[PDB]
């Protein structure tokens, strides 16, 4: 339920508790623009096909 | 001699003999299809059936070629075992051919314990050795950007 | 006659007129940029090329009777097109006969008289500066003389006729061509020639006087300079050698050409098809498979035609002399029902541990299989029948006992399973490693550098294609 | 465009995908799936 | 009529394919069809069942006197009086087209549908013809009357009327069902429960939220399942009747794994007695199975799978085979192991899972500007 | 994968808008 940082084990018996990067919004507003040049590809396909 | 890419592409100029007749060829393709996935004996209990010549001088270095890659893996760091071992593995009870891999191979009999040494190297590393080639390719993007107009 | 007589004026009527005015404007076009903008690529050079493989095979295969293709040769067995009153006179000649082709019954060669009405194309004061000319109008009559399929008597018509246009191809060549290189045009001249020539040496002895001549126009292609010279004879040179079921693949290694460096998205697609068919019978499957994958990938731009349903069929096979299997038949056709139900129930039995299934459908289907030139599958994936599960167990399990493989393989004995473990990671199929001590096999370690090092190493390509493109945009922008 | 290699080329809608990965193995899921509990 | 009409499309398949489900189903059918006057579409249904009884000339007569009534209704009608559209010719013409749908076959039917759409300008007169179209679609699963008739909804129809559209709601999502959309869509429009009287435009309440209860718990996990279906008020009034379907939520919720598929093998059996039921129990039951695996290794990085076999069910090696068929299968990311006996597992991380969705979809955007610069410059 | 890409598809516009502008005016010459 999100509610921690942490994970256990079974192997030991253990509660082990870490951080994490919030750093990710340089690579999630990377691929995003890949949606944005998807659309453009596809609009100039069309383009160039409707006349040589 | 370990041709066995020239040996599947030899095969294409076969049409149909190998299926039908001609167990002059269809011995040593099945040969090679015990060699395929696991069968190493099955190639020493058909040692006793040729049913052409004796075809002896190519089967003492087709099996030599097989034994040295047999003792190329037991040389890695597989360190000890016994001579029964080396009758199992390898072959034979009590031949010279202990004396063969005595000589040639290592494999010192001590107190009933044979010995391998460790073949593992020690893999030196830096991982910052690009740092000249990598300084290179930056160079030519921007000289590619610039430079050609 | 009341019946398909009353429907005879309709079949004339419009082909007398556009499909007339195809080869009018492609052959007044292609004159246009001969003569200036001597750098003629961009032109109806490849719409005709595209149209003379698509179209005007269908368009006409016989010559179209009350002179829609039957006038034709009458039309043109009178060209001189000399010198300007030379001109003039037979653009009369082009209004004059085409109204009477129009109007009435000219010349109608009764299909052997077709040759004599090409005698006067080529005499008749003809030209050498009109090499496009002579070249194409030459040509494009060649497949009503080939796709009429009689196949009696015109084959060595066949064979004169070709050895008419490839007389004038090698004087051409050796004639000196000032700024119009008919070798865009005579790539695919040489080669449409040459697929029915191979077809006539199929009905005839075999066609190494052809591999004689073609390694001579190979010498003299791309040593002048290649302009898709290179890229079309070199698969028209291959094509044979693997068609012969001879030797004949380590003469393809040895083949050290291995640069056409463009072939307009068409002659790249089916050369990395012939090349992955030969790295993959000398057992290099890691190379083969993903330059298969690119053949596949690259010209698919088709409607169900079949030699894409053939990159398709060796495909799959050494994916199978790899263990992974897609989704096949996903686009089922109405030819791919006869072809889906052999290898789609190959690797049926192949991902169970059956292997009299697998020697059953081998009998039930090896006719197939001799349709589709695969013999060999049968010695050299029985190989993989017993390595398919041991990739499949090592990508499961993390470290696993040798005494449990053994169950679990079926084999039924742990001292030749080390063995079958050992080949595996002697040919790489699994990267793992064995402690030889109490019985262990144990996998790779976790996910390593790959957040770090590696990606540059995809990167720096990326970077290069990408600037490429920008480099090869601006180069060819401004033609005016 | 004829490349002279072509002389020969929910009923099962999504079915290779679930055929790929399970086969036959006792489909109705509960003679040994849900009848493990006699061994315990 | 048609209202009850989709309860013998379920009792024609559970008849038919199970043979041994074949004692209750034939004895409230036979009947049932020599009531309502049902004479063409059970000639199929009469080669598969039990062979022949004459009824059939009895109920013929009785077919052709109400064919004739109407036959001379009609034809009197069309011939006096003259107002027409949505008229007295309209309604007589189309209780023929009615009479066709509840006795005849479709081929009569649908050449009076077609006939009559031709005709008319109220477009909720229009809409309801459509809505006969596509249940007689529905009944004999014509894949390409469904495709027509539901972009005559949306695109011809549904620029206008209003609320009558919430019907077709809870159709197109059925429609989702019998495809294998069992996944987001059926389960995104099935969510507005708020139509509860079991007319024929809403064919039944009480299995229409176990339908919109089964299809939701593969949409959406986590991703804040509680608010619509454990938050929800209305939904949770009549699972509060039905004892076992909300065993079945809050088994998964509240992470019972044991009682959980007991639970999920009486739903699998259960499943067996559908009408809609090709793309279901196969399908299901391994897709739920692997999605309460996905949650338990979460949590954890190293699990012991004898903590598994009490706190699971039973049998550690039907643990161990179901995990090496789902690892090997590509989902299921973690790594099984033997001796240690310690499921270990692993994910990637920020950096490996913006790497390999830029991976991919940067070389599709490349292999698509290598045809792109090529279709150009010759 | 931002300034490689976008930098091609820029420049490939202007190829289209050029040969678009190249035959329509020379078409239109006649």
């Amino acid at each position: 339920d999100k509610k921690f940082h942490g994970i256990l084990d079974q192997g030991e018996g253990v509660l082990i508790i870490f951080d994490e990067p919030p750093v990710d919004k340089t690579y999630e507003a990377a691929l995003e623009t890949i949606q944005n040049m998807s659309k453009v590809v596809d609009s100039l396909y069309n383009k160039a096909k409707k006349l040589t | 001699q370990n041709r066995v890419a020239e040996f599947h592409t030899e095969l294409e100029r076969l049409p149909a003999k190998d299926i039908q007749t001609n167990v002059y060829i269809k011995h040593p393709v099945s040969l090679e299809q015990y060699l395929m996935e696991g069968s190493y004996n099955k190639v020493f209990l058909a040692k006793g059936n040729i049913p052409a010549e004796s075809y002896t001088f190519f089967i003492d270095i087709l099996l030599d070629t097989i034994r040295d890659e047999i003792a190329g893996c037991i040389e890695k760091a597989y360190e000890k075992i016994l001579f029964t071992e080396a009758t199992r593995i390898l072959f034979f009870n009590t031949p010279k051919k202990m004396t063969d891999y005595a000589k040639k191979r290592g494999w010192v009999l001590g107190p009933n314990n044979y010995y391998s040494f460790a073949s593992q190297q020690q893999k030196p590393e830096d991982t910052t050795i690009p740092s000249t080639e990598l300084a290179k390719q930056v160079i030519e993007y921007a000289r590619q950007l610039e430079m050609i107009v | 006659p009341p019946g398909g007589g009353e429907q005879e004026p309709p079949p004339p009527p419009a082909p007398q007129d556009v499909e007339m005015k195809e080869e009018a404007a492609t052959g007044g076009g292609s004159t246009g940029e001969a003569d200036g903008k001597t750098a003629a690529a961009a032109a109806e050079h490849s719409q005709r090329e595209l149209d003379t493989v698509t179209l005007e095979d269908i368009k006409e295969h016989v010559k179209q009777l009350e002179k829609a293709v039957s006038g034709k040769e009458p039309r043109f067995v009178l060209r001189a097109l000399r010198m300007l009153p030379s001109t003039s006179r037979r653009l009369n000649h082009y209004v004059l006969y085409k109204a009477v082709q129009g109007f009435f019954t000219s010349n109608n060669a009764t299909r052997d008289f077709l040759l004599p009405f090409l005698e006067e194309p080529m005499d008749t004061e003809a030209d050498l500066q009109f090499r496009p000319r002579t070249g194409k109008a030459a040509s494009t009559p060649l497949l009503p003389e080939v796709e009429a399929y009689l196949q009696l008597l015109v084959v060595i018509f066949m064979m004169n006729s070709k050895r008419y246009k490839e007389a004038q191809k090698i004087s051409d060549d050796l004639m000196q061509k000032i700024s119009t290189q008919n070798r865009r045009a005579l790539d695919l001249v040489a080669a449409k020639c040459y697929y029915y020539h191979a077809r006539v040496y199929e009905f005839l002895d075999k066609l190494d006087v052809v591999r004689s001549f073609l390694h001579a126009r190979l010498r003299t292609a791309t040593l002048r300079h290649d302009a898709d010279g290179q890229a079309t004879l070199l698969n028209l040179l291959l094509r044979n050698y693997l068609h012969y079921s001879l030797y004949d693949q380590a003469e393809k290694l040895v083949s050290k050409s291995v640069f056409p460096e463009q072939a307009n998205n068409n002659e790249w697609a089916r050369y990395l098809y012939y090349t992955g068919r030969i790295k993959a019978i000398q057992l290099e499957y890691s190379e083969a498979r993903r330059t298969m994958t690119n053949a596949l990938r690259k010209a698919p731009q088709h409607t169900a035609v079949g030699f894409k349903q053939t990159v398709h069929k060796l495909l799959i096979v050494v994916e199978l002399l790899l263990g992974e299997i897609p989704d096949r038949l996903q686009f089922r056709q109405p030819s791919l029902k006869r072809s889906l139900m052999p290898y789609f129930l190959l690797t049926q039995a192949v991902r169970t541990g059956n292997l009299a299934k697998f020697n059953q459908v081998l009998d039930q289907f090896g006719e197939k299989f001799q349709a589709d030139g695969t013999y060999t599958l049968i010695i050299r994936l029985r190989h993989n029948v017993i390595k398919t599960g041991v990739r499949m167990i090592s990508l499961s399990y993390s470290r696993i006992s040798l005494a449990d493989i053994a169950q679990k393989l079926q084999l039924d004995s742990p001292e030749d399973a080390e063995f079958i473990v050992a080949k595996a990671i002697r040919d790489g199929v699994i990267e793992a490693s064995i402690n030889h001590e109490k019985g262990y096999v144990q996998s790779k370690e976790m996910i390593d550098i790959y957040s770090t090092r590696e990606p540059q190493l995809a990167f720096h390509q990326r970077i290069s294609f990408c600037l490429d493109i920008h480099n090869m945009s601006v180069k060819a922008m401004r033609f005016p | 465009m004829s490349e002279k290699k072509q002389p020969v080329d929910e009923d099962n809608w999504d079915d290779d995908n679930v055929e790929d990965d399970f086969s036959n193995q006792l489909r109705a899921e509960l003679e040994k799936h849900g009848y493990k509990m006699e061994t315990s | 009529p048609k209202n009850p009409d989709l309860r013998i499309a379920q009792l024609r398949f559970l008849l038919s394919l199970p043979e041994h489900r074949g004692d209750a189903a034939v004895r409230d059918e036979l009947m049932a069809a020599v009531r309502d006057n049902n004479m063409a579409p059970y000639y199929e249904a009469l080669c598969k069942s039990l062979d022949w009884q004459i009824d059939v000339d009895l109920l013929n007569k009785m077919k052709k006197a109400n064919e004739d009534e109407l036959k001379r209704l009609d034809e009197e009608l069309e011939d006096a009086e003259k107002n027409l559209g949505e008229s007295e010719i309209r309604d007589a013409m189309m209780a023929k087209a009615e009479y066709l749908c509840r006795i005849g076959d479709k081929e009569g039917a649908l050449t009076a549908f077609r006939k009559t759409y031709d005709k008319t300008v109220a477009l909720g007169h229009r809409l309801d013809i459509v809505f006969y179209l596509l249940r007689i679609g529905l009944f004999y699963m014509d894949n390409d009357l469904i495709t027509r008739n539901t972009e005559k909804a949306k695109s011809l129809i549904e620029e206008g009327g209003d609320w009558d559209r919430r019907n077709r709601l809870k159709v197109y999502q059925g429609l989702y069902c019998v495809a294998i959309r069992d996944f987001k869509q059926a389960a995104e429009l099935f969510l507005d429960t708020v139509s509860t009287f079991t007319s024929y435009e809403l064919m039944d309440y009480k299995t229409f939220v176990t339908y919109t209860v089964y299809v939701s718990m593969i949409a959406l996990e986590r991703p804040d399942l509680r608010e619509k279906v454990i938050k929800g008020a209305e939904i949770l009034e009549v699972l509060h009747s039905l004892p076992a379907v909300r065993q079945y939520l809050f088994s998964l919720y509240e992470c019972r794994y044991s009682v959980f598929f007991q639970s999920l093998a009486v739903v699998e059996q259960e499943m067996k007695k559908d009408w809609l039921f090709a793309p279901h129990y196969r399908y299901y039951v391994r897709e739920m199975r692997i999605h309460a695996y996905s949650q338990l290794l979460e949590s954890y990085r190293s699990l012991t799978l004898g903590y598994m076999a009490e706190a699971f069910g039973v049998g550690v090696e039907f643990i161990d085979q179901e995990l090496s068929r789902f690892i090997a299968a590509g989902r299921l990311h973690c790594k099984i192991d033997k001796v240690n006996e310690i499921v270990e597992t692993n994910r990637p991380d920020s950096k490996n899972w913006q790497y390999q969705e830029t991976i991919k979809k940067g070389d599709l955007l490349l292999n698509r500007v290598q045809k792109l610069s090529r279709v150009i410059n010759m | 994968y931002l300034a490689s890409l976008i930098r091609s598809v820029v420049a490939l516009h202007n190829l289209i808008n050029n040969k678009i502008a190249n035959r329509d005016a020379e078409k239109k010459e006649g």
